[PDB]
RNA sequence: CCGAGGGUAGGGCCCGUGACUGGGGCGGUCGUAACAAGGUAGCUGUACCGGAAGGUGCGGCUGGA
RNA sequence: GAGGAAGAAGCCCUUCGGGGUGUAAACUCCUGAACCCGGGACGAAACCCCCGACGAGGGGACUGACGGUACCGGGGUAAUAGCGCCGGCCAACUCCGUGCCAGCAGCCGCGGUAAUACGGAGGGCGCGAGCGUUACCCGGAUUCACUGGGCGUAAAGGGCGUGUAGGCGGCCUGGGGCGUCCCAUGUGAAAGACCACGGCUCAACCGUGGGGGAGCGUGGGAUACGCUCAGGCUAGACGG
RNA sequence: GCUAGUUGGUGGGGUAAUGGCCCACCAAGGCGACGACGGGUAGCCGGUCUGAGAGGAUGGCCGGCCACAGGGGCACUGAG
């Protein structure tokens, strides 16, 4: 669907734990109710979802991961 | 039964009782049957005890039963002086 | 004709503002009782029983005031103000404590009581009350 | 030589081709504080012209106002169109309990302790006039008594 | 209406509608930021006006305002809201209270600091 | 608590000497007589027409200031007068005057309203022999007010009283000089006092 | 006292009992004018004696049945069908008030 | 016998929601119905018609000469 | 707290003369919150004991959580001030920054390069161990109008009759006394409110006393008006 | 628009005691626009806040009554 409310809490508890949950809510046409997380290092992110899916059976796919840019549009 | 007792008023660290007829079972500062005098135990004024002897004796008369401190006061207002 | 007492008070009030000397009002005992107080109290000269076209009326004689100076010289009225206070649509009884002191005493309040139609001050004196009829000043 | 106390200065507008045009309205009360007031409402091109003008008219229009001990002698309600003023006598400790216009009349009429309430349309200009011809209808026990 | 009409049909007492239902109906409410943008106001006011959608403990999801010059708010910032409407911004029933929870006071504000939650100067 | 702060500035803002500060008030170097215009930058600039409410405001403030009293205590008294039988402007003025801190000043045990408070506070006054250090104390008629022992012999109270020989304290009191007692006699008449204040506008003020 | 009411018998059709109507006048709490008001009391009549139409007095009594706690004290009029009709009228009028 | 309650079935009112679909309020395209006889006096109940305002019939009103 | 300059510095304004913060500070003096030291409560006088009788009456003794507290006596240090506002309503104005941005806002509305309306500073007003904000109630709102509003054109007369309930109802006399008015009486607890007095240093608080009133039970009286019954009338209405 | 223990009767049962309080028979009644029935909300007063007053709004502390003791039902003991 899938479980936007059930996902968000999962962030909330982890989010209490840590930085790299690390959520500003986001939405894209690939799937509903998708959110952005940045993880200090690649490994945290890989632990956190993994934890999610084995533990809670919220089996999902996460796009990623993002590097941040110094764009200075000519205008 | 029905009794004669000190019902407490006044304020904190400033008592002023209202010696009162009241059924045993009421909370002390609750509806009594009849006020029959007061008793400031600290004595901060001329009048500091004032039984209504007439009524005191009627009540007493028909089997109301004073406390100890309430009996002790009634004395000082002559309730039992024969 | 639902309220002959209003009707009289009205006849009167209407009359005065045009400055008439008299006006006939159909006669009833009760009405004479009001007219009694009204003249005794000075709001009218007085009244008399009479007759028009056969049937009994009541001719009420009208006080006013001296002429005035300036433009618009019409005299002060002695009856300035007169309204009912106990319409049939709404009966108003008042107890002795409650008898209205009208206009600071500059005016009166009639009122049927069981000791008779008195003024407020009479009703206060005898120490009674009842149906507040009207008020004048 | 009385006191006076402007109660309303206001601007207003005409309209000629290629421009609005102005005029001024001053509504001054004038009184000796002893028991004589007089309200005047004058209008002119410039403000103080319109205030002096108001003065003149004012004096040309004074009023009785009986004073049974600093209060008025009997409660009264008059109502110059849509606006209703209600006066009401009071004890000496009271003070003038009044709207800001009808107080400027009462103040200068020498009134000291009274109650008012403005009901109806609360336009100053009206409430002022309503007030003037509401004082004007006061009478003393005597004033009456002679009338009957 | 005649007195009989009054006896018969009474006078109808008034009743009032809350402008502040999300507070439900506490003096303040806590919530979590879902969106945090700027909004343009209606005419004749022009500005880039700071605003936050909020999900209140009361259940409702409402949009509130960020008074003061600059704010450390962003999504998931948990903040409390007080009643208070912005005239320019349609639909902003509430105000976000500075200096509480995830909301920093306006830094370096010297005046009216109890509004805008700024602690007193050294 | 009390005001504490420049008291002169007041008398400019209010526009008259509310005698508030001891001997100086009667100098040629008192603030008023030097520079009788409001404190601050615009102190000298032309006055605007004072608003109706503005008038009533200063008046309320002129009075209160004179007795250096908290606007809470003030209004409380003012309400007492209304509920009291009598002329409210008046009874206000007297309920105000029965203040122990005041009565000390009126007797001239202290030079000033302000000072009176400190005397009363450090229990230098006593009412009816018993000591009192509340400056709010409501002096009844026939209260005997006096310095008591360990301060009768004090550099100050002597000085003020030394200086109290050939002046007559006001009509509603009395003063056993150098014995150092006085008697509240009766509550004053509005016209014994002659403060520059119009008790009526105050009444008017607490109306709006 | 106990309590004395006066009013029209406005039905039997029960055994030992009469529905009695009872008027009361009083002023409007706020609007002052006088209003009348009414209430039926089921009354006791062991001797199915009191017929319709009657104006009777009934008195506070000890419970005789659920909702029947007055006896009839004494007859004081008779044949007041005019009243009874005014009730049967207000009862009849009701089918026009439905939907 | 009754009986808390559990279960079966059929209704009633409410709330939430739903592909889609009406309209409503707030921020370029087509015309130009109303406001001056507004360029066909307007409004109006009603009917039919028309992209859109609206036009037209029947009767009414002046709040139109 | 009293004194203390035609008036320090600093900072603000300026027509570069000067103004302002300001008797404010400094500073001279005396008073002494806090602290230290000493003594130290009322609330507790009964049950008990003695005389007398295990009665009245009289006498005597035990008992304090609060608390080594309040309070008293002595000694004694100048010892926290903050917050809201300053276009109008509404008491309180200047400069600088910003340039329809940033921001302010309850409402008018402010801000597009001289802003008393934004941000800061000086100055000012308010109140002060508080001062503001939000929420909610009454108020202003005679803006549900009993007191105390309205419907030609502002919202508002039913399209028109007929008539059921209900509302209301002319002139005179008499009986009733339901309404209505009056008197007595019972009730209307205490606490609260109000008036007076007294008790804690005042007050808050508390004690004591006083008056309240609607209401409702009972008894007694009144008869104008409203009701009800009875008689009578012809000015309303109907009919020939 | 509502009502079959529903409304009255009789005779029983029960209680400290009146009553369809419960049970059997008997009659067809009882209630409602003076708002029944359904729905919403709420513990009620002394009081309290406001208000010139009428009024409005409110029932925290305290005093009085009521009701409940995790959600329901039942009785036992007993003066209760
Ligand atoms: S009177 Fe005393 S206080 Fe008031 S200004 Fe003159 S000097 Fe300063
Ligand atoms: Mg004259
Ligand atoms: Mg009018
Ligand atoms: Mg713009
Ligand atoms: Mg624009
Ligand atoms: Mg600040
Ligand atoms: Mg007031
Ligand atoms: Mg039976
Ligand atoms: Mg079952
Ligand atoms: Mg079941
Ligand atoms: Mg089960
Ligand atoms: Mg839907
Ligand atoms: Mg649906
Ligand atoms: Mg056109
Ligand atoms: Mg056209
Ligand atoms: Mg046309
Ligand atoms: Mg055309
Ligand atoms: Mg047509
Ligand atoms: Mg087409
Ligand atoms: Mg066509
Ligand atoms: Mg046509
Ligand atoms: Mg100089
Ligand atoms: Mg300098
Ligand atoms: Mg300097
Ligand atoms: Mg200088
Ligand atoms: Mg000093
Ligand atoms: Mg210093
Ligand atoms: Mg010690
Ligand atoms: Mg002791
Ligand atoms: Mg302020
Ligand atoms: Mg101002
Ligand atoms: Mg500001
Ligand atoms: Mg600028
Ligand atoms: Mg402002
Ligand atoms: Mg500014
Ligand atoms: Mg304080
Ligand atoms: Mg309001
Ligand atoms: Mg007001
Ligand atoms: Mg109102
Ligand atoms: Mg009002
Ligand atoms: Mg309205
Ligand atoms: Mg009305
Ligand atoms: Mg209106
Ligand atoms: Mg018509
Ligand atoms: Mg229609
Ligand atoms: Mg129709
Ligand atoms: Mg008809
Ligand atoms: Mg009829
Ligand atoms: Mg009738
Ligand atoms: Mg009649
Ligand atoms: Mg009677
Ligand atoms: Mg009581
Ligand atoms: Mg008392
Ligand atoms: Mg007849
Ligand atoms: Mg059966
Ligand atoms: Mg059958
Ligand atoms: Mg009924
Ligand atoms: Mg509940
Ligand atoms: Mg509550
Ligand atoms: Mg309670
Ligand atoms: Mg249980
Ligand atoms: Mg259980
Ligand atoms: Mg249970
Ligand atoms: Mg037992």
């Amino acid at each position: 669907s899938g479980d936007y409310g059930k996902l968000r809490d999962a962030l909330e508890k982890l989010k209490l734990n840590d930085a790299a949950l690390t959520f500003e809510p986001e939405s894209s046409t690939a799937l509903g109710f998708g959110f952005r997380c940045g993880f200090l290092g690649l490994l945290h992110a890989e632990i956190v979802q993994e934890r999610l899916e084995r533990e809670f059976g919220l089996s999902l796919i996460a796009t990623a991961p993002s590097v941040v840019y110094k764009v200075r549009l000519k205008s | 039964m029905v009794k004669i007792r000190l019902a407490r008023f006044g304020s904190k660290h400033n008592p002023h009782y209202r010696i009162v007829v009241t059924d045993a079972r009421r909370k002390r500062d609750g509806k009594y049957i009849e006020k029959i005098g007061y008793y400031d135990p600290r004595k901060t004024t001329p009048d500091w005890l004032k039984v209504d002897v007439e009524r005191a004796r009627y009540w007493l008369s028909v089997g109301a039963q004073p406390t100890d401190t309430a009996r002790r006061l009634l004395r000082q207002a002559g309730v039992f002086r024969q | 004709l639902t309220d002959p007492i209003a009707d009289m008070l009205t006849r009167i009030r209407n009359a005065t503002r045009v400055y008439k000397e008299s006006t006939d009002v159909p006669a009833s005992r009760f009405k004479e009782e009001i007219l009694r107080i009204l003249a005794r109290e000075g709001f009218i000269k007085g009244y008399e029983r009479v007759d028009v076209d056969g049937k009994p009326y009541l001719r009420v004689y009208l006080k006013y005031g001296p002429r005035r100076q300036g433009p618009d010289p019409r005299p002060e009225q002695v009856i300035h103000h007169i309204r009912r206070i106990s319409k049939p649509g709404r009966r108003v009884y008042v107890g002795v404590k409650e008898i209205p002191r009208v206009r600071r005493g500059l005016g009166i309040a009639i009122l049927s009581t069981s000791k008779g139609v008195l003024t407020d001050r009479e009703a206060r004196k005898l120490g009674v009350g009842g149906e507040l009829i009207c008020e004048v000043w | 030589d009385f006191e006076e106390k402007m109660i309303l200065i206001r601007r207003t507008a005409r309209m000629q081709a290629g421009g609005r045009r102005f005029r001024f309205g001053a509504l001054v009360v004038v009184g000796d504080r002893q028991g004589r007031v007089g309200l005047g409402f004058g209008k002119a091109p410039e403000v103080p012209l319109a205030v002096q003008k108001a003065g003149y008219y004012a004096r040309r229009n004074m009023v009785e106002v009986p004073l049974q001990n600093g209060t008025i002698p009997h409660e009264i309600e008059v109502e110059f169109g849509a606006s209703k003023i209600v006066l009401k006598p009071a004890a000496p400790g009271t003070g003038v309990i009044a709207g800001a216009v009808p107080r400027a009349i009462l103040e200068l009429a020498g009134v000291t302790d009274i109650l008012t309430k403005e009901l109806g349309s609360r336009n100053p200009i009206n409430i002022a006039y309503a007030t003037m011809e509401a004082l004007r209808q006061l009478r003393t026990k005597a004033d009456v008594e002679r009338l009957r | 209406p005649t007195i009989n009409q009054l006896v018969r049909k009474g006078r109808e007492k008034v009743r009032k509608k809350s402008k502040v239902p999300a507070l439900k109906g506490a003096p303040f409410r806590r919530g979590v930021c879902t969106v945090v943008r700027t909004v343009t106001p209606k005419k004749p006011n022009s500005a880039l006006r700071k605003v936050a959608k909020v999900r209140l403990t009361s259940g409702y999801e409402v949009t509130a305002y960020i008074p003061g010059e600059g704010h450390n708010l962003q999504e998931h910032s948990v903040v409390l809201i007080r009643g208070g409407r912005v005239k320019d911004l349609p639909g902003v029933r509430y105000h976000i209270v500075r200096g509480v929870y995830d909301a920093a006071g306006v830094k370096d504000r010297k005046k009216s600091r109890s509004k805008y939650g700024t602690k007193k100067p050294k | 608590g009390r005001y504490i702060g420049p008291v002169c500035r007041l008398c400019r803002r209010e526009g008259v000497k509310l005698y508030l500060k001891g001997e100086r008030c009667y100098s040629p170097k008192c603030a008023m007589e030097r520079r009788p215009y409001p404190p601050g930058q615009h102190g000298q600039k032309r006055a605007r027409r004072p608003s109706d409410y503005a008038v009533r405001l200063r008046e309320k403030q002129k009075l209160r200031r004179i007795y250096g009293i908290s606007e809470r205590q003030f209004r409380n008294l003012f309400e007492e007068a209304s509920k009291k039988k009598g002329v409210t402007g008046s009874v206000f003025l007297g309920l105000l005057e029965s203040r122990l801190d005041n009565v000390v000043y009126r007797l001239g045990f202290a030079v000033s309203r302000r000072q009176a408070r400190q005397l009363v506070r450090h229990g230098h006054i006593t009412v009816n022999g018993r000591r009192v250090d509340l400056p709010s104390y409501r002096v009844r008629p026939g209260d005997e007010i006096a310095v008591a022992e360990k301060s009768r012999n004090l550099e100050l109270i002597r000085q003020n009283l030394e200086a109290m020989k050939g002046r007559k304290v006001g009509p509603w009191l009395s003063l056993d000089v150098e014995g150092m007692k006085g008697k509240f006699l009766r509550l004053p008449d509005r016209e014994d006092l002659a403060l520059p204040v119009n008790e009526q506008l105050v009444i008017e003020f607490y109306s709006r | 006292p106990k309590k004395v009411l006066t009013g029209v018998v406005v039905s039997d059709k029960m055994q030992k009992t009469v529905t009695v109507l009872v008027e009361r006048q009083f002023p409007h709490p706020l609007y002052g004018k006088v209003i009348k008001r009414s209430k039926k009391y089921l009354a006791h009549d062991p001797e199915e004696k009191y017929k319709l139409g009657d104006v009777v007095e009934i008195i506070e009594s000890r419970p005789i049945s659920k909702r029947k706690r007055f006896r009839v004290l004494r007859l004081v009029e008779s044949g007041r069908m005019d009243l009874v009709e005014k009730y049967l009228i207000r009862r009849q009028n009701y089918e026009s008030l439905s939907k």
